[PDB]
Parts: C-alpha cells; sequence; structure tokens
C-alpha cells in the first residue's frame, strides 16, 4: 500500500511539493526544518528528491546545512544526482557543497550521475574540483557502473576529465572486464585505444581475452599491437 | 524506494555469496511485517543479511 | 486465555547468539497474526 513515507508534517509536505504550506509552517516555527525523522533526514532532501527548485532554493537562502546525513550517511547531493535534476544540483554546487561527501558504501555522488546516466550532473560535479579517481569502500569508481551499465557517452565525458583507467577493483576485475562482460565492442575498443593495461589479472587470474567471447579479445589484442 | 541503494547490494555479495537470495527478502519482508515500517529500506535488507 | 509468567528476569538476561535468536523468535510470534484482543498475559518478576 501507499502513504506518508515519513511521520513529520514538514517531510511529507517537502515530498507532496506544496510551496504555501510548508512556507507557511517555516513562518510559523523555524525549528520545523532542524527536527529529525526515524529516517534521520529532514525536509530538504525530500524537497531534492520531489524536484522542486523553488523549494529548495528557499531552503538554501536560509541557510540550511547541507553536510547533514542520515544514519546511512546520504547526503542531498545524492539524492540530487539520483533524481536526475540539474537544477538542484547547480543550487547545491552553487551553495559549495562538498563533493567528497561519502554514503554508507562510500560511493560518491558521481556514480550515482554514472549509474542515472546523467551527463550534465556529472560534468557539474566534476566541475566542482571532484576527483574522478575517488575510490569507494568497495574500491571501485564510477567507471565500472558506466561501462557496466553499457554508457558510451558516460565514459566519454569521463575522460574528458583524464580519468585513469587504471584503478584496480578489490576484486580485481578493471572497468575493461567489465567493458567485456557487457559485451561492448566500441566501450572495449575505445579504453583499449587510450592506453588501458590488458596485462592485469584478477584474484581468478583471467585475462582480459578470456573474460570476452567471440573473439573479442582477440581484435582486442590487435589493438593493443597495432 | 529510493533509499534502498543498488549499489552496495550488487557489490557486498559479489564478494560474500548466500544461498536462497529471494528466500532471505521474504525474510526481510518478514522484518517489514512488524508494521514498524511502511516501506522496506536498506536497514531490513542488511539486517536481514547479516543474521543469515 | 490468560497467560501467568512468574520470574521472567531469568529469560530476560554462540552462547549468547542462540538466546538472541530465541527473542527473534518470541518476536516474529508475538508481532505475527494474532488476535491479543481476547488473549491475556501477566508478567511476574523481580528487578
Amino acid at each position: 500500500m501507499e502513504g506518508c513515507v515519513s511521520n513529520l508534517m514538514v517531510c511529507n509536505l517537502a515530498y507532496s511539493g506544496k510551496l504555501e504550506e510548508l512556507k507557511e509552517s517555516i513562518l510559523a516555527d523555524k525549528s520545523l526544518a532542524t527536527r529529525t525523522d526515524q529516517d534521520s533526514r529532514t525536509a530538504l532532501h525530500w524537497a531534492c528528491s520531489a524536484g522542486h527548485t523553488e523549494i529548495v532554493e528557499f531552503l538554501l537562502q536560509l541557510g540550511v546545512p547541507v553536510n547533514d546525513k542520515d544514519d546511512a550517511g546520504w547526503s542531498p547531493l545524492h539524492i540530487a544526482a539520483s533524481a536526475g535534476r540539474d537544477e538542484i544540483v547547480k543550487a547545491l554546487l552553487g551553495k559549495g557543497a562538498q563533493v567528497n561527501a561519502v554514503n554508507q558504501n562510500g560511493c560518491t555522488p558521481l556514480h550515482y550521475a554514472a549509474s542515472k546516466n546523467r551527463h550534465e550532473i556529472a560534468v557539474m560535479l566534476l566541475e566542482g574540483g571532484a576527483n574522478p579517481d575517488a575510490k569507494d569502500h568497495y574500491e571501485a569508481t564510477a567507471m565500472h557502473r558506466a561501462a557496466a551499465k553499457g554508457n558510451l557517452k558516460m565514459i566519454h565525458i569521463l575522460l574528458y576529465y583524464k580519468a585513469s583507467t587504471n584503478i584496480q577493483d578489490t576484486e580485481g576485475n578493471t572497468p575493461l572486464h567489465l567493458a567485456c562482460d557487457e559485451e561492448r565492442v566500441e566501450e572495449a575498443k575505445l579504453l583499449v585505444s587510450q592506453g588501458a593495461s590488458i596485462y592485469i589479472e584478477n584474484k581468478e587470474e583471467k585475462t582480459p581475452l578470456q573474460v570476452a567471447k567471440g573473439g573479442l579479445g582477440l581484435i582486442l589484442k590487435r589493438m593493443v599491437e597495432g | 524506494s529510493e533509499e534502498v541503494d543498488l549499489e552496495d547490494y550488487v557489490a557486498r555479495p559479489d564478494k560474500i555469496s548466500g544461498a536462497d537470495i529471494n528466500s532471505i527478502c521474504q525474510e526481510s519482508g518478514m522484518l517489514a511485517v512488524r508494521e514498524n515500517r511502511y516501506i522496506v529500506l536498506a536497514k531490513d535488507f542488511e539486517k536481514a543479511y547479516k543474521t543469515v | 486465555c490468560i497467560i501467568f509468567m512468574d520470574e521472567i528476569d531469568a529469560i530476560g538476561g554462540s552462547a549468547d547468539r542462540e538466546i538472541q535468536r530465541t527473542l527473534m523468535e518470541l518476536l516474529n510470534q508475538m508481532d505475527g497474526f494474532d488476535t491479543l484482543h481476547r488473549v491475556k498475559m501477566i508478567m511476574a518478576t523481580n528487578r
């Protein structure tokens, strides 16, 4: 069934996208925005989730801390990146929000930006001085998910910032291995032509040539020697 | 749910892999049948993972 | 039904793991599907 996503009134009002009642609530009491629910979130998070620009601009005008995190450590920037809204990202980054903030699994907003396949959000986030070589608790970059979801333009704009392809996962699987697992010819040939090392072995001791099927590793090696 | 992340759950089980995933999900349903929370979140999933 | 439980402070305290498991079973049973509007429970203890 459906219903209220939270016990707090201001959070449900922020999720419903009611501007006048929320503004009235703030004008009535200024401590309502500082309250916390069982999910340890504020109205700002649900507002960024709703995708309303006016509300979050008003809140950020009030000076509400963007560094506030929940029990799972989710930042408003992660929710904004997951929502696929450009204006919210413009507001948050415009207020000086930290791009180095990490959640429970330590995944940077760039990961969720490449997950929802949002080019503008990723570009704007990486423009703020973010590090594309940053690793999570699982020691994996956004290039992994980008190659896993089969996004050429994402990897391309990630390579516009000259991000290193030499990052090794704790499992031992390089983004090239994920590119071969996704059976993407263009992505594989591109990454290989960009100087990606195929000599990196995983815990399974499996070369990227053995990962791909149909003689794809053959033409990959052809691109290496060529 | 939007709070639920598929990244950590596509990551950690790749390291440590158990059996009967759907059964574990049903156990999480038994955790969510306690009427403490309307929408199931990553907490119930992680708990169901660490318990069994 | 009327339930009378005396001295429940003893059970209220892999050795601890099975105890926690039994507690989880109690939670599963009490929070499961049943009608409590009729059956009554009484608990006696010390501290």
